DNA sequence: CGATCACCTCGAT
RNA sequence: AGGUG
């Protein structure tokens, strides 16, 4: 296990990872010291002799240099010591252990490696500072973030080994994933948030900025697009200047809800040739969606072209937003004076519905349905009554939140936040559960010694009436801590078990591969499948398509 | 541990304001806010500098050698 | 450790020259000047002044990465007008404005009392 | 330091769970994430 | 339960129907009850489906189950992947588990199996039974430090 | 990190001029992303800031003790009394252009902690070095100039990729690799290596 | 109706409409014979297995059964003319583009399909939060889910925690 | 004088505790919408009262500002982190010979304090600084 | 500011971590699962202080 | 005169409030930037520690020494050491300071910037004199000494800009505001009920006319007239911060104009 | 023995991804080791870029031995194999 | 080329659907009893009150990189106060005689219905909208 | 007969 | 062991 299936290896580096909006998708930001440590054996050929000879002259301490010169007969010339370190007249057939240079393929990784996407070939970019740098969109497949994560780097030593990385493992090739038959990378965070903001009908940019934004796109044709406005001022919409990042021959259609080709709400999506006609660009368009711009571009224009697309969108949006700005305050949790009253009375009428159902249970007027306890039914009801309260209270908040609300803004973009977040932070936290039931009587017939015995009231059994804004009471606080702990408990117990599952699965299927007769066989050459996946199609080249002969009326089928 | 020279955020020299601040609090008996403003620390970045400083040196000097 | 020397922000290296003029491929009468060891202080200031010249079709600058001081300035002018002349006039216009500013501040300063 | 000197260890039904009875005796928050979560307590 | 059944006019309709949900399993006996649809009867016990309806039915229920875990989580995995796992457990005739009792006891190479669990004892019985290791497996070539018959090494290159 | 479960590494360092700035000329020592707030629901972080802003201005210690009747309203009432927009927002100008940002920034003081785990104490690179006696494999740990473990989990991704030779290189050229002599008859490592 | 299938026909059509600058106001230069017989030919050319024998011939017929259902429904005589308003040139290009994209869509011999499946299931399994369920609010909806259930399945659990029988 | 008493979980079983001295036992008969919602006196047969519910927490958690306005796991996470945070660990640091000692140059007493911090000696030996911080989308670094 | 509570063993400061054990001499009743013949069990972890 | 116009509101030895009318925002900002980062000053850039029986670490002190403001009046008649032909430092490129302190008294002995002594040949130029604005006459507390405590060191003060290290800024915060009415609509106010009620008015509102209710948005309008307040650390006087600011900016633009002639 | 004749060949006429990566790899390895180039260089120096051009211009003299699951094989030259992808 | 369409419209309703710069206009021609118009206007640059009488014009005249107007001698095809450039995206026929045309001005949408549109409004990346008074 | 991957650090015999 | 993700 520790010496044959896996082992410690040379030509391997590791450090803290950081985010780089000015790095390309397929690139990797390698610290100079690391580049200076790790080397590649390069054989002296008339093609490289001039460069190699010079690199040997740069030596081990100046970056575009080398350490060790391998001649015939075997012997290594240590460039850091050696009296002839400055001498060296190279011969063809000799190897030069040159430092890792810009554009070399390197195998980049992040543990746990539960994916083929957890290990990808990146283009080197030797940079200053101690962190490994990566494009935000390559975050997701590695399941990385920059809270102190560390990543592993491996260096190919053969020409065929570096071909294997560039031709099979490269980041642009991994874009559309076979696992979920959709892409595994998309526009995230500031770029996802900013793109929505930039893309609104309201968003209008002037020449000064337009030109800067246009220049920011490297592939730019150099043609200033005619502004959508030539009235008492020339104005370009956000959609316009962003359609510059999107290449030609790209077509995309959606239709969300109220979408009507006249898209009154600016929903859906319509891109023709490579110009966005209507629709606000959010997660559905620019995320790692099944029918997204990315899935479309990779298929239509190619891997290496789609990889460029990330950088281009990033460069515009990042810049526009750097200048527009975006923040999140305490004010983004504050709901209207009248809204709070409604939220408060919403919870008050839930409290009564619970009280009455309790009053009913105590009078023996409650009759439980076949299959469940008189008490089981009661609890199931109360739990539902109380969940409805939190959901209604949160909905009252969400409705009051303005389109200028920074939290609402993030939720709308799909960058960060969901309903629950709005709800718990501004309206009501809600019921806390352990072992899938509301707070238990740890003490004899009571949850806490601040309560009387046999108290089935919401407050007593763990219902958090308050929002994080209002603040939790000692009981609520403790109760929420009990629920909170349960999360961390399984979070821990999950990984120890899910890890074992992963191994067993892998071990059991190791040897299953598609043979030269479209047959799926094991190490014994025993048939598992006759046609891979029953169609003999690769999972990444597939996508959800509407079969029009199945649905509809008989009358409409005829038409 | 000793009054920082200059405010980290903006740079205004604060390293000459400490003893002055202490006399304003002890001898003049004023409150921190009026003490800070009297020294001429208008911005809150310059305020936290002196107000939030713990002068550990006085404790350290108590160590015998 | 891997942190570069702070003088590399304002001091030119070996082989490194201040301006690097490069003819643009995408458009006619367009040039790309690479300003070495210079940030937004000069970029934005020159780019905004080039926009004042009626014969300047395009003017945009960028700091391709914040680790390095260099910036790229793209200038496109009308036929007959060399963009190197557009940069020249822009630079002078700036000096003349700054000159005026210096004197104007000095005249006002010598009026004040404290 | 203070925190270290006020630590609890539980070797070996649901011991990891913040029990009701812990109120005012053991900290509801202060516990390690994973491995020994809820087995290592602080007063 | 809600059902998608076609209307007499052609369109698929939302027609609700009564469905009984049980605590316990006796498939063999319940399916012979008069008044039910014995064509439609189901159980989360894929092993019971296997014993009553056959290996092919067991395989259909085994996927339906695997699928349902992923689905309930909100996640989506392409058919072909679970299909494969399900077939692997199925091809044996019965239900071979994804453990040392299941797949690791198979007719596979001595070195490829010892890499999973029961390490030494697998190699011990390999010695006594005088096992010949195929060396067609990934694991054996990984151990033997050779280019395995995986993608790139799944064919020979000649001049 | 802040005292609210908010760990994060330095992404980049900007000098005073490139930083966004207040009309007063105040500049952040730190810039944290808005996206760290909605999912984490660490509201107290936002409250600590409001209070700390008021505290620095008035020259008082902010009472951030738990079960108290200190409200966001009460704090907001005091911050406005100091001539600032009540919810911590401040109009800010772009450091590069001097142009006002279309968005106003939640700006104020927050107690941040300098934790251990520093890049320089973590960085490691090895391109051939010390080998363990028994295994003849790269040593373990940064402190010993060790080899990064290319586990079976890593081996699996390479099998999945179908990169047969890279996988062979990782296990042979880099790491292990040894030349033994085999008898054609018994097939054992019994052949006496009498080279030259 | 919506099922993951190779060759996005909708996009192919959209690409033909943009490339050849299709005019919805001008009558097409196509024939019923060109459409009907054209699609019938394209079908015969959607290769997966190249064996000229009966067993492999039917295996091939079987593998393209569903995709051909899509192909036919999409490239119907009424639809080609009434909906798409295609021309002979644009139509002929659509046909050749599907054939090419189909052969690209086919899995590559040597594909380490087994490991791929294991990792494809394993990764979202680690992502699984709540060993409980979203059905926790309701009483008669309590069945073993998440990682414990996935554990029951893979271990071939003789005695499962929630054995149920759904009767119709 | 028996004004205070020592109680373990065993005896806790038999007693009725008020959370506050005031809000939990005065009298009965408009409000602040900003303030959180508290239930009532209701069960009024008290034998004891809580000295202060801030006391349910220990050292690391007693350092957090307003944990009552935070999601339960963030409070647990912070508790783990505060122990990895640098500062003046001890005044005698210069006279000790420890295997690793990380000391902050200019430690700062936080502008946002807990009453529990007075006893924890936090403002006398702090472990962080009051940074002027902007929550914002800037260069996206 | 030092609080004590620790030891100094061969120069190193040692903290004895408080060990959580179930209390002795306590009577406790427990139901036993279906395959077991005994339905309920009464236990006492008797020990001398 | 002609182009940009200045109107000083208030002036002191440490601050300058003024209005920069008839200027472009690009110029207003580039000036603001160059004021912060590119005006050369004099600061300790080398500490030779002879003796240190103090509570503080050598580097801890060395660092604070760098932060001490020093007279940078005649800084232009001093060379950058890198440009100087000497081996290391000299009188044409540096200023040498001495700090000798010892706790002779039982009571705590304090070390101030007044305690630094110039040893270098000054050659009659206003340089290296530690800036003292303190009422008692001893600016900046460098250190505190007990009794046996002694601190013997030597400082080499050198020419440099904030762009290399923040100690070199004649710096301090520079106030910067344009359009106090948002007539330009350059920022979209975040509100709850009323932007006007929730956002406090800037003192610069008095120097401009309100939007005038129901008035059509002036689209073509551009940013001119900037309200600024330059604060000086002390090293260089206020006038000179702005005067040198304009100068550095001219000089750096002129270098480009010159670089064109060389190619 | 064993082999399969050129006529009667069921294997894909199209070259696999694994096939080209191994091909470009092997050819790049040869170019790096001073082997003769079968294509005119266009100021090219990289052994993989040259191998890529030699494939693009179909002048790689290598043959793929496609092993079948029974043990039998089919020999397909780089020249005949379709490099669509 | 020259004008493709020209008409005087009577505004009925004006709506800012959670927008501050943009407004969707509703108008019918003063002449034709069936000719309608639905269009997104920048009311910040040019406001439109309800019941207003506007003159609308679709042209294709006054293609390469954009050059700033430059008053020097450059005279564009307008005695108008509001001009937009856009693209045709759908030519939906609303049965029998009624036909509608879809135009997007960088996302500012426009739908115009009638019958006499004919050989004038065709599938062009070119389209100029002009509004006066 | 099992029982997450990788990574750091310490002081033990 | 003590921790990092
Ligand atoms: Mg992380
Ligand atoms: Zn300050
Ligand atoms: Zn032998
Ligand atoms: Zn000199």
């Amino acid at each position: 296990r520790g010496n044959l299936m896996g082992k410690r290896v040379d030509f391997s580096a590791r450090t803290v990872i950081s985010g780089d909006p000015n790095l390309e998708l397929d690139q990797v930001g390698v610290p100079k010291s690391i580049a200076k440590t790790l080397t590649y054996p390069e054989v002296v050929t008339p093609y490289n002799i001039d460069r190699l000879t010079q690199l040997v002259r740069n030596g081990p301490n100046e970056h575009p240099g080398a350490k060790y010169v391998i001649r015939d007969s075997g012997d290594r010339i240590d460039l850091r010591y050696s009296k002839r370190a400055g001498d060296i007249q190279l011969q063809y057939g000799w190897k030069v252990e040159r430092h890792i240079m810009d554009n070399d393929p390197v195998l980049f990784n992040r543990q746990p490696s539960l994916h083929k996407m957890s290990m990808m070939a990146h283009r080197v970019k030797v940079i200053p500072y101690s962190t490994f740098r990566l494009n935000l969109s390559v975050t997701s497949p590695y399941n990385a973030d920059f809270d102190g994560d560390e990543m592993n780097l491996h260096v190919p030593q053969s020409e065929e080994t570096r071909a294997e990385l560039s031709q099979l493992c490269a980041v642009p090739l991994q874009i559309v994933s076979p696992q979920s038959n959709k892409p595994c990378m998309g526009i995230v965070q500031d770029t996802l948030c900013g793109i929505r903001k930039l893309t609104l009908r309201d968003t209008f940019i002037e020449l000064d900025q337009v030109l800067n934004m246009l220049y920011w796109v490297p592939d730019w044709d150099g043609v200033i697009p005619t502004p959508a406005i030539i009235k008492p001022k020339p104005l370009w919409s956000g959609k316009q200047i962003l359609s510059v990042a999107i290449p030609n021959g790209i077509h995309l259609q959606r239709f969300d809800e109220g979408t009507t080709l006249l898209s009154p709400k600016d929903n859906g999506m319509l891109i023709i040739d490579g110009q966005i006609i209507f629709g606000v660009v959010e997660k559905k368009t620019v995320g790692s969606s099944n029918g997204g711009l990315i899935h479309v571009v990779t298929r239509e224009k190619g891997p290496q072209v789609c990889a460029k697309l990330f950088g281009n969108i990033q460069k515009v949006v990042n810049f526009w937003l750097l200048h527009n700005g975006f923040s999140t305050g305490i004010g983004d949790t504050i709901a209207d004076g009248p809204t709070m009253r409604e939220i408060t009375e919403t919870i008050a009428e839930a409290k009564k519905k619970v009280l009455d159902v309790t009053k009913e249970a105590q009078a023996n007027l409650l009759t439980a349905k076949h299959g469940m306890t008189l008490r089981e039914s009661f609890e199931d009801n109360v739990v539902r009554f109380l969940n409805e309260a939190r959901d209604k209270a949160g909905r009252l908040a969400e409705v009051n939140l303005k389109d200028l609300n920074n939290v609402k803004q993030m939720v709308m973009a799909g960058s960060k936040g969901s309903f629950i977040n709005i709800a718990q932070m501004s309206a009501c936290v809600g019921q806390q559960s352990v072992e899938g039931k509301r707070i238990a009587f740890g003490f004899v017939d009571r949850t806490l010694p601040h309560f009387s015995k046999d108290d089935y009231s919401p407050e007593s059994k763990g219902f958090v009436e308050n929002s994080y804004l209002r603040g939790l009471t000692p009981q609520e606080f403790f109760f929420h801590a009990m629920g909170g702990r349960e999360g961390l408990i399984d979070t821990a117990v999950k990984t120890a078990e899910t890890g074992y599952i992963q191994r067993r699965l892998v071990k059991a299927l190791e040897d299953i591969m598609v043979h030269y007769d479209n047959t799926t066989r094991n190490s014994l050459g025993n048939v598992i499948q006759f046609i891979y996946g029953e169609d003999g199609m690769d999972a990444a080249h597939i996508e959800k398509q509407s079969l029009d002969t199945i649905g509809g009326s008989d009358a409409a089928f005829e038409k | 541990m000793i009054v920082p020279v200059r405010c980290f955020s903006c740079g205004k020299v604060v390293g000459d304001k400490w003893e002055s601040y202490l006399n304003l609090l002890q001898e003049d008996e004023l409150d921190e806010g009026t003490a800070l403003s009297r020294l001429g620390l208008k911005r809150y970045c310059c305020r936290r500098m002196i107000l939030t400083h713990v002068d550990l040196i006085e404790k350290f000097l108590r160590y015998n050698p | 450790m891997n942190a570069p020397d702070r003088f590399e922000l304002f001091l030119l290296g070996e082989g490194e020259s201040k301006l690097k003029i490069d003819p643009d491929t995408k458009a006619p009468n367009a040039v790309v000047i690479t300003f070495e060891k210079e940030d937004h202080t000069l970029g934005n200031l020159i780019r905004a002044e080039l926009l004042n010249d009626r014969k300047v079709l395009f003017a945009a600058y960028k700091v391709e990465h914040p680790f390095f001081a260099r910036f790229k300035l793209r200038i496109q002018t009308t036929e007959g007008y060399d963009p190197k002349d557009a940069l020249k006039n822009a630079c002078n216009s700036i000096i003349n404005k700054l000159g005026a500013l210096k004197t104007n501040f000095e005249t006002e300063w010598n009026l004040q009392t404290l | 330091t203070l925190s270290h000197l006020r630590r609890t260890n539980t070797p070996i039904a649901k011991p990891r769970q913040l029990h009701n009875t812990h109120w005012g005796l053991v900290c509801p928050a202060e516990t390690p994430e994973g491995q020994a979560c809820g087995l290592v307590k602080n007063l | 339960y809600d059902r998608k059944v076609p209307s007499p006019t052609g369109e698929y309709v939302k027609e609700p129907e009564w469905v009984l949900e049980t605590d316990g399993v006796n498939l063999s006996e319940v399916m012979t009850v008069p008044g039910i649809d014995p064509t439609r009867i189901y159980t989360n016990s894929f092993i019971d489906i296997m014993e009553v309806l056959g290996i092919e039915a067991g395989r259909a229920a085994l996927y339906k189950e695997v699928y349902n875990v992923i689905a309930s989580d909100g996640s989506y995995v392409n058919y072909r992947h679970m299909a494969l796992l399900v077939d692997v457990m199925t091809t044996q005739g019965g239900l071979t588990s994804v453990t040392r009792h299941g797949f690791n006891r198979s007719n596979t190479g001595a070195l490829m199996r010892c890499s999973f669990e029961e390490t030494v004892e697998i190699l011990f019985e390999a010695g006594a039974s005088a096992e010949l290791d195929d060396c067609r497996g990934v694991s054996e070539n990984v151990i033997l430090g050779q280019m395995a018959p995986i993608g790139t090494g799944a064919f020979d290159v000649m001049i | 990190a802040s005292r609210h479960g908010q760990k994060g590494t330095i992404g980049i360092t900007y000098r005073r001029e490139d930083m966004p700035f207040t009309a007063e000329g105040i500049v952040p020592d730190l810039i944290i992303n808005p996206h760290a707030i909605p999912s984490r629901m660490t509201v107290a972080h936002l409250i600590e800031c409001l209070l700390s802003k008021v505290a620095a201005l008035s020259g008082n210690e902010g009472d951030a003790s738990p079960f108290t009747d200190i409200t966001v309203e009460g704090i907001s009432k005091l911050l406005r009394e100091h001539g600032y927009q009540s919810r911590g927002f401040e109009v800010m100008y772009n450091g590069h252009t001097g142009k006002k940002l279309m968005a106003q920034i939640f700006f104020g003081p927050t107690y941040y902690q300098r934790l251990r785990h520093m890049v320089d104490d973590k960085i490691h690179a090895r391109a051939r070095g010390p080998m363990q006696v028994l295994t003849r494999q790269p040593v373990e740990g940064r402190s010993r100039d060790g080899g990064l473990r290319f586990g079976e989990m890593e081996r699996d991704c390479m099998i999945a990729h179908g990169a047969a030779s890279f996988l062979k290189e990782r296990l042979m050229e880099a790491s292990d690799a040894f030349r033994v002599h085999i008898c054609g008859i018994c097939g054992l490592m019994t052949v006496i290596a009498k080279l030259n | 109706a919506n099922w993951p299938l190779p060759v996005n026909i909708r996009r192919i059509i959209q690409n033909a409409q943009q490339t050849f600058h299709i005019d919805h106001t001008k009558p097409s230069d196509l024939t019923i014979k060109d459409i009907v017989l054209g699609v019938k030919d394209l079908q015969e050319n959607l290769l997966v297995l190249r064996g000229k024998n009966e067993i492999i011939q039917n295996a091939q017929r079987d593998a393209v059964t569903l995709f051909c259902c899509l192909l036919r429904s999409r490239l119907a005589t009424r639809r080609v003319l009434q909906e798409y308003r295609l021309t002979k040139q644009a139509f002929d290009w659509v046909l050749s583009n599907i054939e090419a994209q189909f052969l690209r869509s086919v899995v590559h011999p040597g594909e380490m399909v087994g490991v791929l499946a294991a990792q494809s299931i394993g990764e979202p399994a680690t992502q699984m939060t709540l060993n409980t369920f979203h059905f926790a609010g309701v009483a008669s909806k309590k069945v073993t889910s998440g990682v414990p259930r996935l554990k029951e399945i893979l271990n071939v659990a003789k005695n499962m925690k929630t054995p149920s029988l759904t009767v119709y | 004088e028996g004004l205070v008493e020592y109680i373990d979980a065993e005896e806790e079983e038999s007693i009725l505790i008020a959370m506050q001295p005031e809000d939990l036992e005065p009298a009965e008969a408009d409000v602040d919408p900003a303030k959180r919602i508290r239930v009532s006196h209701h069960a009024t047969t008290f034998t004891h009262c809580e000295i202060h519910p801030s006391m349910i927490l220990g050292v690391a958690a007693s350092i957090i500002p307003f944990p009552d306005h935070n999601q339960s796991p963030r409070n647990t996470y912070q508790s783990a982190m505060g122990k990895q945070a640098m500062g003046v660990f001890l005044t005698n640091y210069n006279v000790r010979m420890d295997t690793m000692a990380n000391i902050l140059y200019y430690p700062q007493k936080p502008l946002g304090t807990t009453r529990a911090m007075e006893y924890l000696k936090f403002r006398e030996l702090p472990a962080g600084q009051n940074a002027i911080v902007a929550i914002a989308c800037y260069s996206g670094y | 500011f030092d609080m004590g509570g620790y030891f100094i063993i061969n120069g190193s400061e040692k903290v004895l971590i408080a060990q959580e054990r179930s209390a002795g001499n306590i009577v406790q009743v427990f139901k036993k699962a279906a395959p077991s013949p005994i339905s309920h069990v009464a236990e006492i972890r008797s020990a001398l202080e | 005169e002609e182009g940009p116009q200045v109107k000083i509101r208030e002036a002191s030895k440490d601050n300058v409030d003024f209005i920069l009318s008839n200027v472009d925002l690009a110029m207003a900002n580039s000036l603001r930037r160059v004021m912060i980062a590119e005006i050369p000053t004099l600061a300790i850039d080398s500490v030779e520690v002879e003796t240190n029986t103090t509570v503080l670490a050598d580097e801890f002190i060395a660092h604070r020494l760098g932060l001490i403001p020093l007279q940078s009046m005649d800084i232009e008649q001093l060379e950058y050491s890198r440009d100087c032909f000497c081996e290391d430092h000299c009188d044409k490129c540096s200023v040498v300071l001495t700090l000798q302190a010892f706790g002779e008294s039982e009571s705590t002995t304090n070390v101030y910037s007044k305690d630094l002594v110039i040893v270098s040949n000054l050659m009659g130029r206003n340089i290296g004199h530690p800036i003292i604005q303190d009422k008692e006459g001893n600016g900046v507390l460098i250190c505190k000494l007990r009794k046996g405590q002694e601190l013997k060191l030597t400082c080499v003060a050198k020419k440099g800009i904030a762009k290399e290290h923040a100690k070199w800024g004649p710096a301090a915060a520079i106030e910067f505001e344009y359009d106090p009415w948002n007539k330009l609509k350059h920022t979209d106010y975040w509100y709850e009920q009323d932007s006007a009620k929730e956002w406090p008015q800037s003192k610069n509102c008095e120097y401009e006319d309100p939007p005038n209710e129901g008035d059509p948005f002036d689209y073509k309008a551009q940013a001119d007239t900037f309200y600024m307040n330059v604060e000086s650390v002390g090293s260089i006087p206020v006038d000179q911060v702005v005067v040198r600011g304009i100068d550095t900016l001219q000089k750096k633009v002129a270098s480009i104009l010159l670089a064109l002639t060389q190619m | 023995e064993k082999a399969i004749p050129k006529d009667q060949r069921a294997t894909t006429p199209y070259m696999t991804k694994y096939e080209r990566a191994r091909i470009l790899g092997t050819r790049a390895l040869q170019i790096s080791m001073n082997a003769p180039v079968f294509v005119d260089l266009e100021g090219e120096t990289d052994p993989l870029r040259i191998a890529m051009k030699e494939l693009a211009e179909k002048k790689i003299p290598l043959v793929i031995r496609r092993y079948l699951p029974d043990g039998s094989f089919e020999d397909w030259s780089v020249e005949e194999l379709i490099v669509d992808l | 080329s020259n004008t493709l369409f020209d008409d005087i419209f009577q505004v009925s309703e004006v709506d800012p659907g959670r927008y501050n710069k943009v407004c969707r206009i509703e108008a019918a021609s003063t002449t034709q009893d069936q000719c309608k118009l639905t269009l997104d206007i920048n009311v910040e640059l040019f406001p439109v009150a309800a019941q207003d009488s506007l003159t609308v014009t679709i042209a294709s005249s006054l293609t390469r990189s954009w050059r700033p107007p430059q008053a020097g001698d450059r005279s564009l095809a307008d005695d108008y106060d509001y001009v937009m450039y856009g693209t045709a995206y759908k030519f939906e026929e609303v049965s029998k005689d009624l036909i509608a045309v879809y135009y997007s001005f960088g996302g500012l949408l426009m739908r115009l219905e009638g019958n006499y549109r004919n050989l004038n409004n065709l599938k062009q990346e070119n389209a100029y909208l002009l509004i006066r008074r």
